[PDB]
């Protein structure tokens, strides 16, 4: 039951983490910092989800 | 009507005495400030805090005494029209002098030694540089010249440039004259670099200096006076364009910014203006070199690695670069690395000439004293620049 | 870097759009079915007090099968003049295509998707079908 | 062993979201798009970590 | 005797946590960053003291 | 169980205070006041965690 | 936006002051008694080489029950003409009172006078008494 | 043997982290953040090396 919740929480994290890169694209090179963080955070969400 | 004020006659000797009093004050607080940092912050809790407020006020009063001793640059620029508007009509030319940045100021002692140097540059432009009105219109250039004498401040320095739109400094003529006297030259040097080779003994804008120029003063003598004042000189000219000569002048020559490096017990100091970067090279950026030496790869360019312990013969030093630290230096355009054991940090020490009781030694330029009491030797970057060339 | 895009998967193929136009990504929420509209327009939803008509791109191209499980998500757009929503099977990732990677659109008798095909992000082996989101929803088939 | 990895991945996600949240609200009124996303991702990271 | 110290330190932490938020709000836009961090740190002090 | 919670709460306080010191560092001289409070809060966190 | 104020505790009652007038906050520190001065003034303490007198607001209001603890806090101020601090038993919480929350002072008898009070800060079930520390410390009695 | 490797790796981490602080201060105001960050990273290396 908890794994089913972690899978859901991990799935939602990919949604919010995905939007982080969208908002960072508006800033351009200035928002490149959040792009790297959003890229890694989005990857960790998949690793935690697949795990 | 904004606001008015008045002034009172003050002897120059009295104003000069202030520089001596504040001079030792700035030098005294600098030594005491270093001791408070090395010692524990308990007893020096509020002392270090008050030192920060005094460190800034100490320089504010110093710069204030100097600013009051300086004079507007317009007073110096008011003497050039006498040589431009007069010599132009005598030789049969049309030259209009333009002044930029008249609000700039300069020390009185510096005005009593920079007029003739600059006066010689303007005299050469009105003879060899600028041509006649007919020759200018033939090459599409305007008939009336345009001599510009710019000037502005620069933090703790003053910048003065002498831009000109004359015929320009010839390139092929400088290489032939510089190579004859035994000066390293090459074709790779751009037009701006060859212009810096007119400082040879007895030479200036033209080969005939003593014959044309009445006063025995040229680029070799001009640079000599700049060294006595602690300034620099730069030239950015090109054939068929113009000529520009920059001259810098310092304001305070009693503190030198440099990092304190340690090499087994003994401690040394390296100037900060010459230090570029620093890191810990590993096996993925170290290659051998002819003569039992090594080179450091910095973005493809393999710079020479100079061991600091070999120059001073320090026993027990980190001969291997993987264990110690390597700092990238520079002196005269070319860069070079330097091996050390351990770093400390940036510290503004007070320069102390060693010639007062002995003389200069190879590999050292000056010295100082730390907070505890030990003497710190300031390594010379100019000497190390010549060691890698022999390797 | 070059122009950024937002590639999303619709089962098998891939399509890229201007990431700057994308507002926020959400899931497949409830919608109001409108029989007056065609088949490729499911319904509308209320987002931030604005009627955001949802669109089913998977049905416009006439694919094999269209699913609506939890894997399906929605991407809220922002055309300035209106806010339209599009249904997607799943977003891939955010990339930054350069001038050399973006290839020109193909040529054929009929215009077909060329009305909005801004380019083809030929990122080596992975093919990207860059589609202009503005001209897409504002084309004759969608208008 | 996997829970130990998910615990670390779930914990690192909270650290990345924390730095992004602090940088978002560091200064300027335009730090709303990154503060909201960073705040939600940080919350899901703790829920996934404790889970 | 140790809980009495933790309880006292927990209370002092709440005071220092709010002192940062006070100077933070007074700085204006430049202090919004410390206000967010100080706000969460203050909550931990209450839970630490309550515990 | 409560000590284990206080240990975690005290640990999170160190992470939050750690980011505050990093923020004041990037700001330069415009964060010296918060650095003293941030560093002091970190010291209390170690005492609470150690205790 | 609403006016910001710094709230603090003094045993049982609660008061507030303007946040702009406040400089910093720091724990209690040793002071120096002044020759012949009121009882509500503890003394003066050094702070960055400046003499910052320390005044106890709890003793100034003339309360019945007075207490002392090691957790005393002193709020440093920065008035337009002087730099005098104030002692408080413990800060409360920074608020942003609006035009409706800032009510006039009561009509009955209170600790201070009408001129030494800016208003009343309402915040749920916690009535705050706004004190005009500016003119209070710079009044005729303090000069 | 592993402790000897950790000591060697930790030693390089302290030297490498030290160079970051030197290069950070070289830029002046454009490296105040890395100064404390690099100064703290090297501290952890000394503790790890000493440990």
């Amino acid at each position: 039951d908890i794994i089913s919740v972690i899978d859901g929480i991990a799935f939602q994290t990919n949604i919010l983490a995905l939007n982080a890169a969208v908002e960072a694209a508006r800033a351009g090179e200035q928002g490149r910092g959040f792009a790297v963080v959003a890229g890694e955070v989005r990857n960790l969400a998949q690793r935690s989800a697949q795990a | 009507r904004s606001n008015e004020s008045t002034s009172i006659r003050v002897a120059v000797e009295k104003v000069d005495q202030l520089i001596n009093l504040v001079g030792e004050l700035v030098i005294t607080q600098s030594m005491l400030a270093q001791r408070s940092s090395e010692l524990d912050p308990v007893n020096h809790g509020d002392l270090i805090t008050s030192m920060g407020q005094l460190q800034r006020n100490a320089r504010d009063l110093q710069e204030s005494v100097m600013s009051i001793r300086m004079m507007p640059m317009e007073y110096v620029f008011s003497r050039y029209p006498r040589l431009v508007r007069d010599l132009a009509g005598k030789l049969g030319k049309q030259v209009e002098l333009t002044l930029v940045g008249s609000s700039t100021e300069l020390d009185k002692s510096l005005i009593e030694r920079i007029i003739d140097p600059l006066t010689h540059l303007v005299r050469n432009s009105l003879d060899h540089g600028i041509e006649l009105p007919e020759k200018r219109l033939a090459a599409g250039k305007n008939s009336v010249g345009n001599l510009i004498l710019s000037a502005e401040h620069q933090g703790g320095n003053i910048c003065i440039e002498v831009t000109d739109d004359g015929a320009g400094l010839n390139r092929e003529r400088i290489l032939a004259k510089a190579a004859s006297q035994g000066l390293t030259v090459s074709e790779n040097m751009s037009d701006d670099e060859v212009a810096m080779l007119i400082f040879a003994p007895g030479f200036s804008t033209a080969e005939q200096v003593t014959d044309v120029s009445g006063r025995g003063v040229g680029m070799d003598v001009v640079k000599r006076n700049i060294q006595k004042m602690g300034g620099h000189v730069e030239i950015q000219s090109k054939q068929g364009t113009g000529t520009t000569i920059r001259i810098l002048l310092p304001l305070t020559l009693a503190i030198l910014d440099g990092m304190s490096v340690r090499v087994a017990d003994e401690v040394f100091i390296l100037p900060l203006n010459a230090v570029m970067e620093s890191l810990q090279p590993r096996e993925a950026d170290l290659h051998p070199l002819a003569g039992g030496e090594r080179v450091l790869e910095v973005r493809g360019e393999y710079l020479p690695i100079v061991e600091l312990w070999k120059v001073f013969n320090v026993a027990g030093a980190k001969t291997e670069a993987t264990q110690g630290i390597v700092v990238i230096l520079q002196s005269g355009g070319r860069r070079y690395a330097l091996l050390v054991d351990q770093l400390i940090g940036q510290h503004q020490v007070v320069v102390k000439n060693l010639e007062s009781n002995y003389r200069k030694v190879p590999g050292i330029s000056a010295a100082t004293i730390l907070g505890d009491g030990s003497v710190a030797l300031i390594v010379d970057v100019s000497a190390l620049q010549a060691i890698n060339r022999e390797q | 870097s070059g122009q950024e895009f937002l590639v999303f998967t619709l089962g098998d193929e891939e399509y890229g759009i201007d990431i700057l136009k994308v507002q926020e990504i959400r899931g497949y929420d409830q919608v109001t079915r409108i029989a007056n509209t065609p088949a490729f327009i499911k319904g509308v939803t209320n987002l931030r007090g604005v009627i955001v008509p949802i669109v089913d791109l998977r049905i416009k191209f006439s694919q094999v099968d269209v699913d609506y499980n939890d894997n399906t998500v929605v991407i809220v757009l922002n055309l300035g003049q209106r806010v339209v929503g599009i249904v997607v099977d799943g977003v891939s990732d955010v990339l930054s295509l350069t001038a050399e990677q973006i290839r020109p659109a193909p040529e054929f008798a009929v215009t077909l998707s060329t009305e909005y095909l801004t380019g083809l992000g030929a990122l080596g082996d992975r093919m990207l079908i860059l589609v202009n989101i503005e001209k897409l929803l504002n084309s004759e088939e969608m208008a």
